[PDB]
RNA sequence: GGCCUGCU
RNA sequence: AGUAGAAACAAGGCC
């Protein structure tokens, strides 16, 4: 026989005497009071005595209640993407190799030799904050070293570049302040905290809207070459395969898929180079392989990326690189969209047109950008945007097919009778077929993955709340709110400078205007 | 449970106007049947078929329990029996519209 | 012979001798889990980051005497630099594939006998017969169902003694199993796995998985049988039902 | 025409397309530097929500503590932590009355568990704040260090192997004049009574990363090892209690949560007749943890443990007693930059008490000025309220008491309410004959909540008619609707190993098909994309391609060597045979009949130097931290192949003064491996006893040599050699 | 210039 | 410069 003894004594007892309500002196007395306590209507007394200003009055939510979300005002919003999306240009070879098949440098050189009309590069639009001559010299250095590879025996799989002052400045080398001890730096007046304040305010511009518009447009190529799956054995598997083939036919010829492949390849190459060649600057040509309507496979070279020192320890540590991309879009028409870019004139292009032949200029967008391990990892998983979008569409199809006891995919994709509101024109709201909805959702997911930021998450949550409230209103469910101004202030604090979140807020305002009728 | 009675059909001039109304005992549709064919979609409540868009307007009064079809700038090709329909299945007997 | 010999070698050095002397059996687990390695918060990010390095995986020292240091072209397969807090050495992923093309071979005939659950799943599916897909709204209602289709009507602790007596007959201690169902299970799984040399721990784990009953709460519509729940993803959907009959029936 | 996805909601209801409103395809927000600012802000906010309380100075720790309990009743809708003892005791009494026998039973099972629990249960935990080194370390490491220090100081009751005895030693340590700790730079340092008290009552603060759904970052806390046993016992009691409450939803999963929500909504609306109106409030509680006073949890537990053995009451009361005096470490510190001299500096947080305020901005300057009075030995007293959901289950109990307090038997009015509470979130279905009744009911519910220190977030809450609501990212619209955007981040390679990643990916696809209503074609697309990413991550391509990688040569020779190439695993560059019908089968078993016997034997060879198994717990369990939720573990079906290797470790310990920890790790692992070879059941069932290693090992050597001669390889020569070698190690242990 | 580490 | 956003990266430490 034995009795378990867990005795509170010593210091730990005194602590127990100091963890009681205000008017108790010992744990013994408080436990005695608790044991002797019985309910005698004490909540009612304090409820009656409590001030009546403590209330949760319900404010009715009507059509005239919700006001449009206010957008921040300031300098126009700039471009944040790691590569050109709407203004990209492609140099091609028409080779039979597959996406991963081949060697990067040789393919890039072969694609670039396919173009004739090179001119000595010159400044067109300066960075406005950097040293454009450094960008010019970097471009000429890249060309020279590309030729140097072309001369020798076998094209190396991966090339390292020289660490000249040009790319030392462009890649931000030896600029991190040296780490020292506080006891040695205390009398320095300039010594203070890191700048920690709300980001700069910027107003929305019309370029992001057009970029999204053309990100949902069809193309003359198939930008997805899917892998293999076990041969379908069940009828449900056949239905799934037919649905999947329909969606692939709809979305493969879409600029969103091209952006997905571009981002995946670029981030994969950048991460692998950073993990392998941590010290030495590395050249990586932007490569993407597609298939033409005729069926011939083709390669495309958008430009080059120079990765710098990438001794990345934390998931937030930044690897800086410099990106160069060919384009034909003149930067003199929307300068505010290219605040952080330096754009040169590098050649002239001749594309067959009925107006003689255009002989357009051909510029080089050069900029210094940066990423991190987390950003690289998440940008190399951009293919789940396809999932998100097509899961939404398949949920739509299944929900509609639960009504009519039959699979409804084929008529949705061919007859195109039913349409959903997927945009507004000055005439009014415009509806498109299911395929256009697929492409629109895919583009939305791709832009979410490209312009991701805390602002996007906060706005998404605090605007989903208001969207649910508005949906309840439209469903005739007598919605009510306790503090709608607080919710509005919570939504409006997420809109600071991100083009994507500001465009989403403008879309939400338009949806409110069209809704509530 | 849902009975439907259409009103407002008749003989009309080409380029004329006509207000159909369907009284009932839910979403509503207007459909038409020409003498040589099966059912043709006209409107639902809003959406309008290509052959009738901009010419015709569908509306409803949920307090009167009535759906209306306001037809304008009528063509000889609108000549049909116009049927009202209710869904969660319920079809009216149809009202004759003859345009000439 | 060997075992007591490395025991004596350990006791030769003062630090390990002190660890062996002062540490009691109960603390076994604690010191065994004593490690400086934090549990990873973002495994995917680092797996995608480590695989870009040379020598990203770890293997026992014995690899240095079964696999050559380099392959035909000279790509290194393993390194002699040990891991952070272990005697294992860091090696390249090629040393895996190499082991699958010229490494030692054995008789894997008994793996089907060990991994009974998975092979039973494969056999059940191979002989299944599908049917037409019917499209109609499915009223998925949430219910508690048993997922394991081979549970022998035993709980975790109830079958743990059976598993020990099957694998570790000497560490059973006081317990001698009374239920005769447990007697027959012990006899069968003893004579069946009498010389299997996969590992005692994996054998025990798979016996626990096979015999112990496990239950989970899932949205189901129809079925409700153990064999019909493992394929619940293939037979029931949002607006479609796929008639299926596993090979067992 | 301008494309606008949001307009899609004009035809598709919001909940039927809510997945579009979840941007879970991009990088989630991360914190970059110190979390000291957030810690100070949280401390100040917790202290100013209870400003009208009464101040005292603890005689043991000497820290200022603020007690708001029984303070003035709130006169505004702002958050308030002035909980009333009598009101909460009455709420618990009504909870008991509506559920007779709940507390007595739960206390009985908790007493059983506490008196049969072992010390090793504390090792099954994530990072904990080791006070021996003043830093976060794995639970097992911190427990071992604390046990070593206790044994060195003379507290050896934990040698009984009982968690209750470990807690007895922990409390006895509180009354010691001078303890001793070890530091490496080894130096023995002496800690007086007060310093050790503060080191045992302190919490370590960090910044929470990968938190999706808010613009601002938050701070979280991790307690020490002295207080985790009491927390374990208290949470065991709270879980046993909540398991008996149908209004709670914290100790269950997601599907159970949905089922209970559907049941409660149907019960509330169906029982309501045509005359009664029904309204659902989708409520979130603002500053949930900052307004929950540990003293009130002490009151709740001492009411729960009435008419129970006094030792049980004491052991369950120790935890809130320590939380009421809890201290919080400010954090990593602050980093300064000087651009004129082009340098950077890192000052630890412990200097915030004395460091001048010229380096700090206005906001941080004011935060430091406000928090300085509470700074004691580099840590701030945080008595008023909990820091980060340590008592989740007790908070859920309080919320369930509030929910049950409106069962129409205590309301004494036509209106009534019910619903479901899961800490920091709730759904409240209130019925009343008229809109005035609903308004009165919600007002009284809010008022009663304010009497218990619980606040309702008016900005994140809204009320509509029943039939449509939200609860923890679950949107109910006449039936729960799948989202699939919460599980999107889990569709990639998990990062465990090749076989584990393959099995986890296929199993995740299967589960999201079963639960989150993932479509067949979408599932096939997910399988294809996952296979592509898997091959591109592990450098294991189909083998018939010309994609040159660091692993494409060996894979290609294995491909050309194999005859039946359809049996090769995707990890070895083989075709993928997976499909919707094969998502529940491991890859090895699906390709078993197609593999060549040579490759099959080479693959699944027990003697492979790659496979390593430590314990029964870590055989086929993978810890995947889900997005928008706490860390979770999953059982994944996999066959132990040569691909089941474990990845490289950090290896950065070599540059730190804590370098001897690796030598101790190696020696401990060598001893553990020797013991396992001596005691094969060491892993599956953790050995128990009070003897020492060498005794068991030598004695079992004796016996096993004996019997393995009585039949086996041993010989008299070898048996006698072993016997006298055992004697040799015996005399060695003597000296 | 030479060598060490990349969640400690 | 750049990334990024309530604090950081733009390699660290050891000789």
């Amino acid at each position: 026989t034995i009795e378990e003894r867990f005795e509170i004594t010593g210091t730990m007892r005194r602590l127990a005497d100091q963890s009681l309500p205000p008017n108790f002196s010992s744990l013994e007395n408080f436990r005695a009071y608790v044991d002797g306590f019985e309910p005698n209507g004490y909540i009612e007394g304090k409820l009656s005595q409590m001030s009546k200003e403590v209330n949760a009055r319900i404010e009715p939510f009507l059509k005239t209640t919700p006001r449009p979300l206010r957008l921040p005002d300031g300098p126009p919003c700039s471009q944040r993407s790691k590569f050109l999306l709407m203004d990209a240009l492609k140099l091609s070879i028409e080779d039979p190799s597959h996406e991963g098949e081949g060697i990067p440098l040789y393919d890039a050189i072969k694609c670039m030799r396919t173009f004739f009309g090179w001119k000595e590069p010159n400044v067109v639009k300066p960075h406005e904050k950097g040293i454009n001559p450094n960008y010019l010299l970097a471009w000429k250095q890249v060309l020279a070293e590309l030729q140097d590879i072309e001369n020798e025996e076998k094209i190396p799989k991966t090339k390292n570049m020289k660490k000249t002052s040009q790319l030392k400045w462009a890649l931000g080398e030896n600029m991190a302040p040296e780490k020292v001890d506080f006891d040695d730096c205390k009398d320095v007046s300039d010594l203070k905290q890191y700048d920690s304040d709300e980001p700069e305010l910027r107003s929305l511009a019309s370029w992001i809207q057009s970029e999204f518009n053309k990100a949902c447009e069809l193309t003359d190529s198939s930008w997805i070459e899917l892998d293999e799956i076990g041969e379908d054995v069940a009828p449900i598997e056949h239905i799934a395969s037919m649905r999947r083939n329909y969606f692939t036919a709809e979305v493969s010829h879409c600029r969103a898929t091209e952006y997905i492949m571009k981002g995946v390849y670029i981030n994969t190459a950048l991460l692998n180079a950073s993990c392998a060649a941590m010290d030495d600057f590395q050249l990586i040509p932007m490569i993407s392989k597609c298939r033409t309507k005729e069926g011939r496979r083709k390669t495309n070279l958008y430009g080059f990326i120079i990765k710098g020192r990438s001794h990345l320890r934390n998931d937030t540590d930044v690897v800086n690189f410099v990106s160069m991309e060919f384009s034909l879009t003149d930067p003199r028409l929307e300068p505010h969209k290219w605040e952080k870019y330096c754009v040169l004139e590098i050649g002239d292009m001749l594309l067959r047109s009925a107006i003689g032949q255009v002989s357009r200029p051909m510029f080089l967008y050069v900029r210094t950008n940066g990423t991190s391990k987390i950003k690289m990892k998440w940008g190399m998983e951009m293919r789940r945007c396809l999932l998100q979008s097509l899961q939404q569409i398949e949920s739509m199809i299944e929900a509609e097919s639960s009504v009519k006891e039959k699979d409804m995919t084929k008529e949705f994709f061919e007859n195109k009778s039913e349409t959903w509101p997927i945009g507004e024109s000055p005439k009014g709201v415009e509806e498109g077929s299911i395929g256009k909805v697929c492409r629109t959702l895919l583009a939305k997911s791709v832009f979410n993955s490209l312009y991701a930021s805390p602002q996007l998450e906060g706005f998404s949550a605090e605007s989903r709340k208001l969207l649910l409230i508005v949906q309840a209103l439209r469903d005739n469910l007598e919605p009510g709110t306790f503090d709608l101004g607080g919710l509005y202030e919570a939504i409006e604090e997420c809109l600071i400078n991100d083009p994507w979140v500001l465009l989403n807020a403008s879309w939400f305002n338009s949806f409110l205007t069209h809704a509530l009728r | 449970q849902v009975q439907l009675q259409e009103s407002g059909g008749g003989l009309v001039q080409a380029g004329g106007s006509l207000r159909l109304s369907c009284a009932a005992s839910y979403t509503m549709g207007w459909f038409r049947q020409a003498p040589g064919k099966e059912r043709e979609f006209v409107t639902a409540i809003a959406n309008y078929a290509d052959s009738v868009k901009g010419r015709f307007t569908i509306s409803r009064d949920n307090a009167k329990n009535t759906a209306y079809l306001q037809m304008n700038s009528l063509k000889p090709e609108d000549t049909a029996v116009y049927y009202c329909a209710g869904k969660t299945d319920y079809w009216g007997q149809g009202t004759q519209v003859t345009v000439s | 012979m060997e075992r007591i010999k490395e025991l004596r070698d350990l006791m030769s050095q003062s630090r390990t001798r002190e660890i062996l002397t002062k540490t009691t059996v109960d603390h076994m687990a604690i010191i065994k889990k004593y490690t400086s390695g934090r549990q990873e918060k973002n495994p995917a990010l680092r797996m995608k980051w480590m695989m870009a390095m040379k020598y990203p995986i770890t293997a026992d020292k014995r690899i240095m005497e079964m696999i050559p240091e380099r392959n035909e072209q000279g790509q290194t397969l393993w390194s002699k630099t040990n891991d952070a807090g272990s005697d294992r050495v860091m090696v390249s992923p090629l040393a895996v594939t190499w082991w699958n093309r010229n490494g030692p071979t054995t008789s894997a005939v008994h793996y089907p006998k060990i991994y009974k659950t998975y092979f039973e799943k494969v056999e059940r599916l191979k002989h299944g017969t599908f049917g037409p897909v019917h499209f109609r709204n499915q009223v998925k209602i949430r219910r508690r169902v048993d997922i394991n289709p081979g549970h022998a009507d035993l709980s975790a602790k109830e079958a743990q003694d059976v598993i020990m007596e099957v694998v570790f007959p000497n560490e059973v201690g006081a317990r001698i199993l009374t239920s005769e169902s447990q007697l027959t299970i012990t006899k069968e799984k003893k004579e069946e796995l009498q010389d299997c040399k996969i590992s005692p721990l994996m054998v025990a784990y798979m016996l626990e998985r096979e015999l112990v009953r496990k239950t989970r709460f899932l949205p189901v519509a129809g079925g409700t049988s153990s064999v019909y729940i493992e394929v619940l993803h293939l037979t029931q959907g949002t607006c479609w039902e796929q008639m299926y009959t596993p090979g067992g029936e | 025409m301008d494309v606008n996805p949001t307009l899609l909601f004009l035809k598709v209801p919001a909940q039927n397309a809510i997945s579009t409103t979840f941007p879970y395809t991009g990088d989630p927000p991360y914190s970059h530097g110190t979390g000291t600012g957030y810690t100070m802000d949280t401390v100040n906010r917790t202290h100013q929500y209870s400003e009208k309380g009464r101040w005292t100075t603890n005689t043991e720790t000497g820290a200022p503590q603020l007690n708001p309990i029984d303070g003035p009743l709130p006169e505004d809708n702002e958050p308030s932590g002035y909980a009333q003892t009598d009101c909460v005791l009455e709420a618990m009494a009504f909870l008991e009355e509506s559920h007779p026998g709940i507390f007595e039973n739960s206390c009985l099972e908790t007493m059983e568990v506490v008196q049969q629990t072992r010390v090793d249960k504390l090792t099954q935990g994530r990072q904990t704040y080791d006070w021996t080194l003043n830093r976060n370390q794995p639970a097992a490491t911190a427990l071992a260090n604390t046990i070593e220090v206790f044994r060195s100081n003379g507290l050896t009751a934990n040698e009984s192997g009982r968690l209750i005895d470990f807690l007895k030693d922990v409390m006895e340590s509180m009354d010691k004049e001078e303890m001793e700790i070890t530091t490496h730079f080894k130096k023995k340092q002496r800690l007086n009574k007060r310093s050790y008290l503060i080191r045992a009552l302190t919490l370590n603060t960090m910044t929470k990363d990968a938190e999706r759904g808010k613009l601002k970052r938050r701070a979280i806390a991790t307690p020490g090892m002295q207080i985790r046993g009491f927390v374990y016992f208290v949470e065991t009691l709270a879980r046993s209690i909540c398991e008996k409450l149908e209004q709670s939803g914290l100790p269950v999963g997601g599907n159970e949560k949905k089922a209970k929500l559907a049941n409660v909504v149907r019960k509330m609306m169906t029982n309501s007749q045509d005359t009664e109106l029904s309204f659902t409030i989708t409520g979130d509680n603002t500053k949930w943890n900052e307004n929950q006073n540990p003293r009130m949890f002490l009151a709740m537990i001492t009411y729960i443990t009435r008419n129970q053995p006094e030792w049980f009451r004491n052991v369950l009361s120790i935890a809130p007693i320590m939380f009421s005096n809890k201290m919080a470490r400010l954090g990593k510190g602050y980093m300064f930059e000087s651009k004129s001299m082009k340098l950077r500096t890192q000052i630890p947080a412990e200097m915030l008490a004395s460091i001048d305020l010229k380096y700090f901005n206005d906001s941080t300057r004011k935060k430091i000025e406000k928090i300085r009075p509470l700074l004691i030995d580099g840590t701030a007293s945080l008595s008023p309220g909990m820091m980060m959901g340590m008592f989740n289950m007790l908070s859920t109990v309080l919320g369930v008491s509030i929910l049950n307090l409106g069962q129409k038997r205590y309301t004494k009015t036509t209106y009534w309410w019910d619903g479901l509470q899961s800490s920091d979130d709730f759904a409240l279905i209130v019925n009343a004959p008229n809109h005035e009744g609903i308004q009165a009911g919600v007002d009284r519910f809010y008022r009663t909540c304010k009497l218990l220190g619980i606040n309702m977030s008016k900005k994140k809450s809204y009320i509509n008619r029943t039939g449509t609501f939200e609860f923890t990212s679950f949107f109910y619209r006449y039936g729960f609707v799948a989202n699939f955007s919460m599980e999107l981040p889990s569709f990639g390679v998990s990062g465990i190993n090749e076989s584990a990643d393959m099995s986890i990916g296929v199993t995740v696809i299967k589960n999201n098909m079963i639960n989150n209503d993932l479509g067949p074609a979408t599932a096939q697309m997910a399988l294809q994309l996952f296979i592509k990413d898997y091959r591109y991550t592990y450098r294991c391509h189909r083998g018939d391609t010309q994609i040159q990688t660091r692993r494409s040569f060996e894979i290609k020779k294995l491909w050309e060597q194999t005859r039946s190439k359809a049996g090769l695993l995707v990890s070895d560059g083989g075709p993928n045979l997976y499909n919707i019908r094969n998502l529940h089968i491991p890859e090895v078993c699906l390709k078993w009949e197609l593999m060549d016997e040579d490759y099959q034997g080479r693959l699944c060879n027990p003697l492979n130097p790659f496979v390593s198994h430590k314990e029964i717990e870590s055989v086929n369990n993978a810890v995947m931290m889900p997005a928008h939720g706490p860390a979770k573990n999953m059982e994944y079906d996999a066959v132990a192949t040569t691909h089941s290797w474990i990845p490289k470790r950090n290896r950065s310990i070599l540059n730190t003064s804590q370098r001897g920890i690796l030598e101790d790790e190696q020696m401990y692992q060598k001893c553990c491996n020797l013991f396992e070879k001596f005691f094969p059941s060491s892993s599956y069932r953790r050995p128990v006893g009070i003897s020492s290693m060498v005794e068991a090992m030598v004695s079992r050597a004796r016996i096993d040599a004996r019997i393995d001669f009585e039949s086996g390889r041993i010989k008299k020569e070898e048996f006698a050699e072993i016997m006298k070698i055992c004697s040799t190690i015996e005399e060695l242990r003597r000296q």
